[PDB]
RNA sequence: CCUUCUCAAACAUGUUUGGUAGUGAGUGAUACUCGAGUUAACUUGAAAUUGCCUUAAA
């Protein structure tokens, strides 16, 4: 959610509601950041998962 | 405040450790018993874990020997049950880093079957006996000018006399000769000494310490195990390095 | 900082290959430069003996630790095997704070202090932090010191240890020395003599008093874990049966004999009888 | 034990019973043996373990050689040790059953029932398509937890303890003889707490009635030395009972450590 | 309208009628704590009721808790309307066996079985069953 | 926001014995022994509206 310049994930919502996508917004790119092994990270998407 | 997720994990696993000692105490009233058609195992087992770590499961021979047992943490959100806690609690072992000496023997397997996940047991030798009475030895002293006893280090061979003369106890080294061969006395002893109070091999909270949290808790997770099953061999560790960290 | 960085984001690897690739001060340079003379070492290290057989006797707390305690014992032992076997102790005073030991090291005496082995309390309202900074210091003078020792009398150091000695007694024979006539005469007092030394007895003092000023011991201490004997030394007020052919004296016939430097006669160290006074050799 | 005209005769007409002319076609040719017991078979104490019994003819094959023709095949199911998984493969088993044509479809531990089917339906859909269910002794104790209670509600589904470890190690030779005892002698059935046992003999299509005579007259035999057992009925599903046996005399039957433990723990 | 009563369900193993109890307490003050039970073992049905003093205690608790996800499940809460009581739910405990009396006599007995035996040999007579005996 | 009895002994790699008490709800037919104990098999997202010890510490 805190995402500067917002321009930039302005549009996901939308676009995962029109594409029919499960979507969430989180606080903290440094959190999503943490998940993917960088500073900080705008978007994180789960594709595969183990059985 | 207190979370609902914690309230059910505590519960489970309050429920968990009441069937094992559920089990367990069945299976040792019937091996008591002795004349029981249905049993698994009619014996006991000492598992001796060694250090990449060695496990031998040998049959226990009956006859008595040492032990030194440490009160550790026990497992995550787990309340302590009655008979447990009983049996801690006859054993001076109610709260953690604390140890003491046993004598094992057939009466005694059961008990430790009981409290297996809450201590730590070792074979001490004789030089870890020494450290131990020379620097943490403490009684319970009550002087003639004094109403109320306090606690103090185990400084004076004339109290050791004038306390376990009648024995034969003259001085400390007669006590450690007492714990270390098993002799008679050696219970007045054991408990004319105060439980040991040691000191915890990682304390502090900042980014080593916790680093070193870290590292023991992943040995510890290593090398004992929560077996749960009733018939389970008594774990043996190296109390020598054990004692050699928290000494 | 970084440490906390890695643990805060929860690289846990990572953290511990930070830890792994560190690298600490050392305080040679600042030993070398503040004792250009190995005499001026030998002249300071009282203090730092002093100091090391204090605290390897302390018990381990939040502020001191186990492996700082284990590493003081580790140094006090090889300094007493190294005077042990080079036969070098010259005075020797057990006062009621502890036993006062004086030996000539290089051409020069060092007198330094040894507590009982007791569970001495640990007042709080000391600085530990001031002291541990000058146990570090200590401990790096007297490791100098030891290995120049070691060289220049033809030993390895460090000496190792044999693992079943020091689970049996942990002391200065848990150390042999490996290679690669002394001064009469308190070197070669109680040459040929094998002293049985009691339970009671204090072990440690007794066995370094004796190999410094060399005979055996057979400790009675050391046949719990599982002939020659000439003397035994006790302290005990009424005694069983005793052999013919050993002589039964106290533990201050030795300090005695040691301090006089001349064979002091036994007939006035006996189990049941008066002490003659304990004189300071100072 | 029991009149062989007798059971031949039962046989032929309870065959018979079925060729009159969803489930309904397939469920009524499914034979059953019903033992009658004076007292409970395991006693006051419920047991999941399957009493094994041997007989002459094989019965897991013909049930793999009818298999081809149904919705649900026949299938094994292996469940190992988590420290003797990583010891065998598909091949060592295949290496050794070749000659006798005996498949293992899957090999599992107890990891994968902790993990991959941990969620009740996929366990379910994992357990359901398993028609030999085999287990070594040591992990069998734990199962009741792992698979579940459904998976204890038939006897296909329920495991079979098998010797696996000879010398006190992972021994294949032992594991493979074993499973080719299991799958050509034995059979299994359910000990109940009651006093009826059920015994699924198998498919009229699988087997002739001569084999089903002499298979049922075993097992006749073996129970009868087993307990002291009342009376023995066959028969098919939507069908009465017939009786094969019936005796009389066996049912006249019908009419502290750990304190002193603590003592020598305690001081006073 | 709204009562007090809450309804809970898709609760987990360790969630039981005290577990509920202290955590509600938490919430608010308890009239009454129920879970549904099976009659012949003592093992949840996965949903109980509650009761509060106050009825906005109950509809903040339902608002706090009406789709917590607790240990894979997805907590339902439920505000009952008004009136509808709470009634009928005991709390069984994991019934036991025991074998009863038998009083009817050895020959009694025998003689039962062999009329039920003989009823066995006239229904297979009327069914058409060729068969001895 | 915890994580599940991972086996023993007897005899000569083999034979015998002991060791295994489960998520809930629902459908169902069919027989057996005294409101009890047993009995083919089908469904389901982990489904659900009421059977009277404290250094895992701030």
């Amino acid at each position: 959610n805190d995402v500067d310049p917002i321009e930039l994930v302005v549009f996901l919502p939308a676009l995962c509601k029109k594409m029919g996508v499960p979507y969430a917004i989180v606080k903290g790119k440094a959190r999503l950041g943490t998940l993917v092994n960088q500073k900080t990270s705008a978007v994180a998407a789960l594709t595969e998962v183990r059985a | 405040f207190v979370r609902a997720e914690s309230i059910v994990a505590k519960t489970l696993a309050t429920s968990r450790e009441k069937e094992r000692i559920k089990r367990v105490s069945i299976l040792e009233d019937k091996k008591a018993k002795n004349e029981t058609q249905h049993i698994a195992s009619g014996k006991d087992f000492i598992l001796k874990i060694t250090e990449g770590l060695i496990r031998e499961k040998t049959t226990y021979d009956g006859k008595p020997a040492l032990l030194f047992i440490v009160r550790v943490r026990g497992p995550l959100a787990v309340n302590i049950p009655n008979k447990a806690f009983k049996i801690l609690s006859l054993l001076r072992l109610v709260e953690t880093n604390t140890g003491v000496f046993v004598k094992l023997t057939k009466n005694v397997y059961p008990l430790l079957k009981v409290i297996a996940p809450y201590v730590v047991i070792g074979k001490p030798s004789l030089s870890s006996i020494r450290s131990l009475i020379q620097k943490r030895g403490r009684i319970i002293y009550k002087g003639e000018n004094e109403a109320e006893p306090h606690e103090i280090v185990l400084n004076d061979n004339n109290i050791v006399e004038e306390q376990l003369g009648d024995h034969g106890i003259i001085c400390v080294e007669d006590i450690i000769h007492e714990i270390a061969t098993m002799g008679e006395s050696f219970s007045v002893c054991n408990f004319f000494l105060q439980p040991f109070k040691l000191n915890r091999e990682v304390s502090g909270f900042g980014s080593l310490n916790r680093l070193r949290k870290i590292k023991q808790r992943e040995a510890e997770s290593r090398t004992r195990q929560f077996s749960n099953a009733a018939t389970a061999p008594v774990i043996e560790v190296d109390i020598d390095s054990l004692l050699a960290k928290l000494n | 900082r970084k440490l906390t960085r890695a643990l805060g984001r929860g690289e846990v690897s990572s953290a511990k290959r930070l830890e792994e690739n560190r690298d600490s001060y050392t305080l040679d340079h600042i030993i070398k430069e503040r004792y250009p003379s190995f005499p001026d070492a030998i002249r300071d290290i009282d203090d730092a003996l002093n100091m090391l057989f204090l605290f390897s006797n302390l018990p381990s707390t939040n502020q001191v630790s186990s492996k700082i305690i284990n590493d003081a014992q580790k140094i006090c032992n090889q300094w007493l095997a190294y005077v042990a076997k080079e036969r070098l102790v010259r005075k020797v005073f057990v006062s009621i704070k502890g036993v006062y030991y004086q030996a000539n090291i290089k051409g020069e005496e060092v007198r330094w202090l040894v507590p009982f082995k007791f569970p001495e309390n640990i007042p709080s309202d000391v600085d530990f932090r001031i002291m541990l900074t000058f146990l570090e210091f200590y401990s790096t003078l007297l490791h100098f010191v030891l290995y120049k020792l070691y060289t220049d009398s033809g030993l390895i150091y460090p000496p190792k240890l044999d693992l079943k000695k020091d689970k049996i007694i942990s002391g200065l024979s848990s150390y042999i020395l490996e290679s690669r006539k002394y001064d009469s005469p308190v070197a070669s007092l109680f040459s040929a003599f094998v002293f049985y030394v009691s339970r009671e007895v204090p072990i440690d003092i007794l066995e370094f008093l004796i190999l410094s000023c060399g005979g055996n011991v057979i400790s009675e201490a050391a046949m719990d874990q599982i002939s020659k004997v000439t003397h035994q030394i006790v302290d005990r007020p009424v005694l069983k049966n005793k052999v013919a052919g050993r002589t039964y004296i106290q533990p201050q016939w030795i300090f005695d004999c040691i301090n006089k430097g001349e064979l002091v006669p036994a007939n006035k160290y006996l189990p049941g009888e008066a002490l003659p006074p304990h004189l300071s050799p100072w | 034990a029991i009149p062989r005209e007798r059971v031949i005769k039962a046989v032929n007409e309870l065959i018979k019973f079925t060729s009159k002319p969803d489930d309904e076609e397939e469920l009524k040719k499914d034979l059953q043996l019903i033992v009658v017991n004076n007292k409970s078979f395991t006693g006051t104490s419920k047991s999941f373990k399957l009493k094994l019994l041997n007989v002459k003819h094989s019965f897991y094959k013909p049930w793999k050689e009818a298999s081809a023709t149904a919705v649900k095949d026949f299938k094994v199911l292996l469940i190992l040790k988590d420290s003797d998984i990583k010891k065998v493969s598909e091949d060592d088993l295949f290496d050794q059953l070749d000659s006798e044509g005996i498949k293992v479809d899957e090999i599992i531990c107890g990891k994968d029932l902790k993990t991959v089917y941990k969620a009740y339906e996929a366990r379910n859909a994992f357990i359901s398509q398993f028609s030999l269910i085999l287990a070594d002794d040591s992990i069998v104790t734990s199962l009741p937890k792992l698979m579940g209670g459904k998976a204890y509600n038939k006897v296909e589904t329920t495991p079979i303890s098998i010797r696996t470890h000879a010398n006190k190690e992972f021994s294949l030779t032992t594991l493979t003889n074993n499973i080719k005892k299991v799958y050509m002698n034995q059979l299994p059935v359910k000990l109940p707490r009651g006093t009826t046992l059920n015994v699924h003999l198998g498919n009229l299509e699988w087997l002739r009635p001569e084999e089903f005579v002499d298979n049922v007259e075993l097992i006749s035999e073996q129970l009868i030395k087993a307990y002291q057992i009342r009376s023995i009925f066959i028969k098919t599903n939507r069908s009465p009972v017939l009786p094969l046996y019936y005796n009389q005399d066996v049912l006249d039957e019908l009419e502290s450590t750990f304190n002193k433990g603590l003592m020598e723990i305690a001081n006073p | 309208e709204y009562s007090g009563i809450i309804y809970v369900s898709r609760l987990p193993h360790g969630f039981h009628e005290k577990e509920l109890s202290k955590y509600f307490a938490q919430f608010g003050d308890l009239k009454e704590v129920r879970l549904a039970r099976n009659k012949k073992t003592g093992n949840s049905r996965h949903y109980g009721f509650l009761e509060f003093v106050n009825k906005e205690d109950a509809m903040i608790a339902q608002e706090s808790m009406n789709n917590y996800l607790l240990m894979g499940h997805l907590l339902q809460v439920r505000v009952l309307p008004k009136g509808a009581k709470i009634e009928k739910l005991y709390k069984y405990k994991k019934r036991v066996l025991v074998e009863k009396g038998i009083t009817k006599p050895v020959k009694q007995l025998k003689d039962n079985m062999k009329q039920k035996h003989e009823e066995r040999i006239k229904k297979l007579a009327k069914s058409g069953i060729e068969f001895k005996w």
